[PDB]
């Protein structure tokens, strides 16, 4: 719990200084260590799920706290201070959990989905590892969680089979094929 | 200190640019905008016998945006083919650019490069990379995302166009 | 005796959020029901009407700013866009509990830029009452000695008040417009 206290501490922290002077902070001493207490509390929270066995105690205990902290912190993020990784690991844990855990699409598509898109939507070059990691992300949901692809409303839906479209016109050979 | 003329070619996203910038800058590039045609680069390496400069012809890898493709191999003095290890299909292509190359240049040191060494699934074994064997050209793994036989290309070309065997990269003044 | 039914039935509908929160269409026909209640003149019955949409809202505050299958829009759009015909015919306070009441949907919206513009419109009515009495003293500071208008400022605080114990920190937006 308070692990996700400082990561969101030091992920509002990062934003703003973006937000106050553009990308270029991002490179400099502090804030690439700010980065990195952000990167290694994700592969330690992916890490562990992944080796996990107990899907449910997993999902009704360390995941719930992953929605405030990380994900509507993704969303509230400017697009230059979101973390790509934050896509990966969640998709990490949908392979993992699978079908425990088609109930929360709907709260984590929300966050990161559409505003995600957003960034990858006006060429095919820009934000590289968010056009992968995204992806694996909707790979995994699609894969594992599909009946939520029922639930959510024709006009969601067809935002994300639309996405998919996307993908596959991509130059970036993996991107294109995983769509 | 004389120059000498490098064509680059491969297939695209095969990490041409890349590998380049890499060299001159040393920065990373993570993004993929596919190069239009052709863009000079001239690169400097120092050696213990003086200092050497490659003009890297950083060729386009797709088909719409080709250029003037086979008219800028002329009068090249070394060439570089690079594939992705990631996808077979641009190992499968290495011969027709060979092709290309050698019916401009009949003979110049060339390096194969396989580049993406780094990326942990590789679709491309190095069991099946046996291409160089018979048309004689050189071969090195290597990876622009983390400086894996970075120099290698470079160093081996050098070897053949000063007719040393034991040229050595040193980076002095 | 049907006002007296009428509560009940809306007292245990009032109690299970997650049955509310399964059934959309439902929900929607509760909310509504309640809307018309809330021009009823029998006794306590606007009373019983209030207390019910704010609890409802607490507890299906996300339903209300996420479109629904069958909708196009969020259904706090409606809302707004009428909350004067809605509580026209209201107390003092039963429009402030209705206005806590929306303020917990806007809660929902952590989606930074849609939050902002669901808040300008949400505190637009108060507004203009605030705005007028301000330019007025802005010309004679006599007028704030003024019995009604300072009825007036009481209660437009008093709004302020409850939407800011709901919205939360992003309420800041309309605290400093008028700080
Ligand atoms: N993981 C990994 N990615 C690489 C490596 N080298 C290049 N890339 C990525 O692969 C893509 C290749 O981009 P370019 O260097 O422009 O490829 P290119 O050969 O110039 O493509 P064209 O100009 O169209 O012929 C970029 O997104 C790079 O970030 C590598 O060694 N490892
Ligand atoms: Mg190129």
């Amino acid at each position: 719990l308070d692990m996700l206290n400082v990561y969101k501490c030091l992920s509002e922290n990062i934003s703003a200084a973006i937000q106050a002077n553009g990308e270029m902070v991002t490179k400099q001493p502090l804030i690439r260590s700010m980065r990195t207490v952000k990167r290694e509390t994700l592969k330690l929270i992916s890490g562990w799920v992944s080796r996990s066995n107990d899907p449910q105690m997993v999902a009704e205990n360390f995941v719930p706290p992953l929605l405030d902290a990380v994900l509507i912190d993704y969303q509230r993020n400017v697009p230059a201070a979101r973390e790509p990784e934050v896509l990966s690991t969640m998709a990490i844990i949908v392979n993992k959990l699978g079908g425990h855990i088609t109930a929360e699409i709907p709260q984590i598509f929300d966050a990161v989905f559409e505003c995600t898109l957003n960034m990858i939507n006006k060429d095919f070059e820009e934000y590289p590892e968010h056009r992968t990691n995204f992806f694996l992300l909707l790979q995994a949901v699609n894969s594992h969680c599909f009946p939520a692809f029922l639930a959510i409303p024709p006009a969601q839906f067809k935002l994300v089979l639309d996405s998919i479209i996307w993908a596959f016109k991509h130059t970036m050979r993996n991107v294109a094929d995983t769509g | 200190q004389v120059q000498f003329k490098l064509v680059l070619v491969g297939d695209g996203g095969t990490g041409k640019t890349t590998f380049v910038k890499r060299h001159l800058t040393g920065e990373f590039e993570k993004k993929y905008v596919a190069t239009l045609g052709v863009e000079v680069h001239p690169l400097v390496f120092h050696t213990n016998r003086g200092p050497i400069k490659f003009n890297v012809w950083d060729t386009a890898g797709l088909e719409k945006f080709g250029g003037l493709r086979d008219g800028y191999y002329i009068q090249a003095q070394c060439a570089i083919i690079m594939f992705d290890v990631t996808s077979r299909v641009t190992y499968k292509n290495v011969p027709n650019w060979h092709r290309d190359l050698v019916r401009v240049c009949e003979n110049i040191p060339i390096v194969l490069c396989g580049n993406k060494v780094d990326i942990k699934d590789r679709k491309v074994k190095a069991k099946s990379i046996v291409f160089h064997r018979k048309k004689n050209l050189q071969y090195y793994d290597i990876s622009a995302k983390s400086n894996y036989n970075f120099e290698k290309p470079f160093l081996w070309l050098a070897r053949k166009l000063i007719g040393d065997p034991n040229l050595e990269f040193v980076a002095m003044p | 005796n049907k006002a007296i039914i009428a509560s009940n039935i809306m007292y245990i509908v009032g109690q299970y959020p997650r049955f509310l929160r399964a059934h959309w269409k439902f929900l929607k026909t509760v909310v509504n029901k309640l809307f018309e209640f809330m021009h009823e003149t029998h006794d306590g019955v606007q009373d019983m009407a209030c207390d019910t949409f704010i609890k409802i809202a607490q507890k299906c505050r996300r339903h209300f700013v996420q479109v629904q299958v069958g909708e196009v829009m969020p259904f706090i759009d409606e809302i707004l866009n009428n909350i004067n015909t809605i509580i026209c015919d209201l107390q003092p306070q039963q429009v402030h509990t209705f206005y806590e009441a929306v303020g917990y949907m806007i809660g929902a919206q952590t989606d930074q830029t849609v939050q902002e513009h669901l808040i300008e419109k949400y505190m637009l009515l108060p507004n203009q009452v605030w705005d007028s009495i301000i330019q007025q003293a802005t010309k004679n500071v006599d007028i704030l000695k003024d019995p009604e208008t300072v009825k007036q400022l009481g209660s437009i605080l008093k709004t302020n008040v409850r939407a800011c114990k709901a919205v939360g920190h992003p309420f800041v937006i309309q605290l400093g417009r008028i700080y």
